[PDB]
RNA sequence: AGGACCGAACCGACUAAUGUUGAAAAAUUAGCGGAUGACUUGUGGCUGGGGGUGAAAGGCCAAUCAAACCGGGAGAUAGCU
RNA sequence: GCUCGCCGGAAGACCAAGGGUUCCUGUCCAACGUUAAUCGGGGCAGGGUGAGUCGACCCCUAAGGCGAGGCCGAAAGGCGUAGUCGAUGGGAAACAGGUUAAUAUUCCUGUACUUGGUGUUACUGCGAAGGGGGGACGGAGAAGGCUAUGUUGGCCGGGCGACGGUUGUCCCGGUUUAAGCGUGUAGGCUGGUUUUCCAGGCAAAUCCGGAAAAUCAAGGCUGAGGCGUGAUGACGAGGCACUACGGUGCUGAAGCAACAAAUGCCCUGCUUCCAGGAAAAGCCUCUAAGCAUCAGGUAACAUCAAAUCGUACCCCAAACCGACACAGGUGGUCAGGUAGAGAAUACCAAGGCGCUUGAGAGAACUCGGGUGAAGGAACUAGGCAAAAUGGUGCCGUAACUUCGGGAGAAGGCACGCUGAUAUGUAGGUGAGGUCCCUCGCGGAUGGAGCUGAAAUCAGUCGAAGAUACCAGCUGGCUGCAACUGUUUAUUAAAAACACAGCACUGUGCAAACACGAAAGUGGACGUAUACGGUGUGACGCCUGCCCGGUGCCGGAAGGUUAAU
């Protein structure tokens, strides 16, 4: 699955 | 005689349906009829030459009477048919023979007419006889470009080209869009104009409306993307960029003609 | 047609079986493989003379060899041809 | 969810059969580099 | 009569729970939208990689797409770990 | 083996796709099965797929592919004519019963049918790659006439009830039969026959079409279904009999009527509406080049041939697609009883299953649910989630509006059972009797029988009668988008996109534009009431000002300026 998404912080 | 529809339920409220009741309904008179296959707007090489067409409901094509070779033979109409192919209504003339062929139909056309064909043939509406025995200023459609070729102006509902000049072996025509233009005398013409004036009433009245004339459904490019569209990004619709065409040529203000070969025949642009 | 030396060939093999000797004892019709190819004339022919007696109706099967295999490796086995050559009321072996 | 093999051999033989490979020059040196490279199997059909 | 109404098949996937090394590499359960149409679907073709297609998300093109996959140049380069 | 439990518009059955012996039997338990395993879709072995008329092959063609020459391109190659291939289409013909451990429209039994070869006889103008006809087609809607099928009654066979009754207005079961053939009805379509003439259908024409006459009014085509035949039978509940207790032989009663009735048939119809609805062959006819006592053409009979290939099993799944015996995905066809509007849903028939780990204990906690006294959003980012509303008939219903809406607005009443009206009514269906018939599958008269709501009155039971399943929460202000749709398959369904409409601009046809070095196509077999591009986004009121900068159009003297 891993997904993608990001870090913004 | 159009007749604005009622407001039962959207897409039926802006409706302006064209009805015309002396058309002569039922099946089509079958041996004339063609297969007129989608293209889809492809060509050979498989690559949309021609984008938003595509879809919509089959049709099949009728072979059209152009040239009018059979001079001399009275005819008389028939009926009168819708055409899907063109805007203009045909008709099916019945010559003393016993052939039949279609024939674009002028206003004044009625069931029974005796139109006719030839050049001692007399000056009354349907009539379509070469230009040099046509007098000047009357009323004239389906002209030939080339003698004998068939006649591809003037094809359009409500189309007509008055003659205002006959000097020389040709003689002058006053296209519809107001461009002027020389054709020879030889080419032959009906007389007249063709008879669906109503055509541009129609309003279609909905989205999908245009779902059954093929036609597909528009993305303006500043909707798009910067890779696909000159237009596009800038976050939040705006725009900037001076309009253009995908491809990039100048939209608004940029003259795409280039045929030199046919210039001698432009008495005048179009206004 | 004949040209016995073709139809010679047809009969490789009888394939008994305990259907088939029902279908002897009650419906009279012999059973035997034939060969790859040929036709229904033929193999109607070749009981005409070589088992000389009157064939009533001739039909065709057929079988596909079931796959075998061993390890990694697999051999499939052969196809062959089943046959249904009915008797008439002249029938004998 | 439906999966991305939707198997059809009528489609398969035609897409990628010995035939398709004879079609075009591209596809006869595909098959001689299967042949250089030596296999049980040059094409797929039965 | 209707890109008309309620509502199954069919199609779609708005909310919430469960699941998160699951039964399932996106589902199930309880509700939901459309359901004579710009509908859905079977079968078979067409458009081939800076190209295709797109009622436009730079989405999709065989579970991968701000440029697919395979092989080759190639042991590319890397002042970096 | 005896019971329980689930589905039953399927979790039953069938075909195609796809899989490829998983099918049947014997035997085996290492490995395969999330457990043991005598079992298995597992190991081994044997057995199993029977076609003139099911399908493929075959004939024909669509979108397309290929392509003799040809056109074009550094080469490879691209395009394309005549052609050829291409089904998801069209094109000749088998239905019932029986049998196997597994195959049946295939074998057997019974009754059939089509197209050709050959022969006999009769009559006769036969003959294309050509002409014409036919094949040959849309959406929606309206019913009517019927069948599949069901209920009830009758008939036949069987049963007097484990517990108070049950020889009767009782209970249980059966009441099944096709293709083919004869008949041509309910209907639908069209005025027929004959003579003469013609610039048409590339050649010709007796055919189609056109034009003049004459004559006659029913001439023809299409067509379900019914009724006969097929059928002296077949099937058949249940018995008589041997019995490897898994069955096999024989015999075998009634086999009708009425009503209801479809999404199936008549219907490729009819009506109606724009969005005006493939292609060719087989088929029916026409002659030409030709044969013309022939060959051929049509008909009755007889005979022969109908090959090759698929045929087992799984088919919404354990076997296909998902790395798995995986809560996913997979097209079409068959459509029982009761209630109900219904293919919803509940309970059942046929039929298939209890889903390949169980036995216990009855902690938290977690998941899936039920109920809860008092309060009723005090919870929370937020009425999230639960709860609630829910049917039919009727009363009645505002602001506002593009007068269609809003609207099922909102808010209420009635709803079970039984009797009477009427021992079953209004209606529907429809036999006998009677009469008329150019006499048929007729019509009128006649009304039995069957079926059957809805209403009123009265009575009655429960706390509750649309009692279960099934089954809208409603109103008010306002932002945005007109609306129906579409969108990031796999965190964003939206105010985003599309949209009809409006406007600008390009384009006279060998069009602009676009693919492609080209050739050739698309646009379009379209012709400015058309097409492309751009912007805006129904409708209503409208849409002011600025050409300095930037872009563009128009203008041709001068300034400037390339190759030469």
């Amino acid at each position: 699955a891993v997904f993608q998404m990001r870090n913004v912080d | 005689a159009v007749v604005k529809c009622k407001p039962t339920s959207p897409g039926r409220r802006h409706v302006v349906k064209v009805v015309n009741p002396e058309l002569h309904k039922g099946k089509p008179f079958a041996p004339l009829l063609e297969k007129n296959s989608k293209s889809g707007g492809r060509n050979n090489n498989g690559r949309i030459t021609t984008r938003h067409i595509g879809g919509g409901h089959k049709q099949a094509y009728r072979i059209v009477d152009f040239k009018r070779n059979k001079d001399g033979i009275p005819a008389v109409v028939e009926r009168l048919e819708y055409d899907p192919n063109r805007s203009a209504n045909i008709a099916l003339v019945l010559y003393k023979d016993g052939e039949r062929r279609y024939i674009l139909a002028p206003k004044g056309l009625k069931a029974g007419d005796q139109i006719q064909s030839g050049v001692d043939a007399a000056i009354k509406p349907g009539n379509t006889l070469p230009m040099r025995n046509i007098p000047v200023g009357s009323t004239v459609h389906n002209v030939e470009m080339k003698p004998g070729k068939g006649g591809q102006l003037a094809r359009s509902a409500g189309t007509y080209v008055q003659i205002v000049a006959r000097d020389g072996a040709y003689v002058t025509l006053r296209l519809r869009s107001g461009e002027m233009r020389k054709v020879e005398a030889d080419c032959r013409a009906t007389l007249g104009e063709v008879g669906n004036a109503e055509h541009m009433l129609r309003v279609l009245g909905k989205a999908g409306a245009a779902r059954w004339r093929g036609v597909r459904p528009t993305v303006r490019g500043t909707a798009m993307n910067p890779v696909d569209h000159p237009h596009g990004g800038g976050e939040g619709r705006n725009f900037g960029k001076h309009p253009v065409t995908p491809w990039g040529v100048q939209t608004k203000g940029k003259k795409t003609r280039s045929n030199k070969r046919t210039d001698k025949f432009i008495v005048r642009r179009r206004s | 047609m004949i040209r016995e030396e073709r139809l010679l060939k047809v009969l490789r093999a009888p394939h008994v079986s305990e259907k088939a000797s029902t279908a002897m004892e009650k419906s009279n019709t012999i059973v035997l493989k034939v060969a790859k190819d040929a036709t229904k004339a033929e193999i109607k022919a070749a009981v005409q003379k070589l088992f000389e007696v009157e064939v009533e109706v001739v039909n065709t099967l057929v079988v596909k060899g079931k796959v075998k295999r061993h390890g990694q490796r697999i051999g499939r086995r052969s196809d062959w041809k089943k046959a249904y050559v009915t008797l008439k009321e002249g029938q004998n072996l | 969810m439906k999966r991305t093999f939707q198997p059809s051999v009528l489609k398969r033989n035609r897409s990628h059969g010995f035939r398709a490979r004879m079609a075009t020059k591209n596809g006869r040196q595909v098959l001689a580099r299967r042949r250089a490279k030596g296999r049980a199997r040059l094409t797929v059909s039965k």
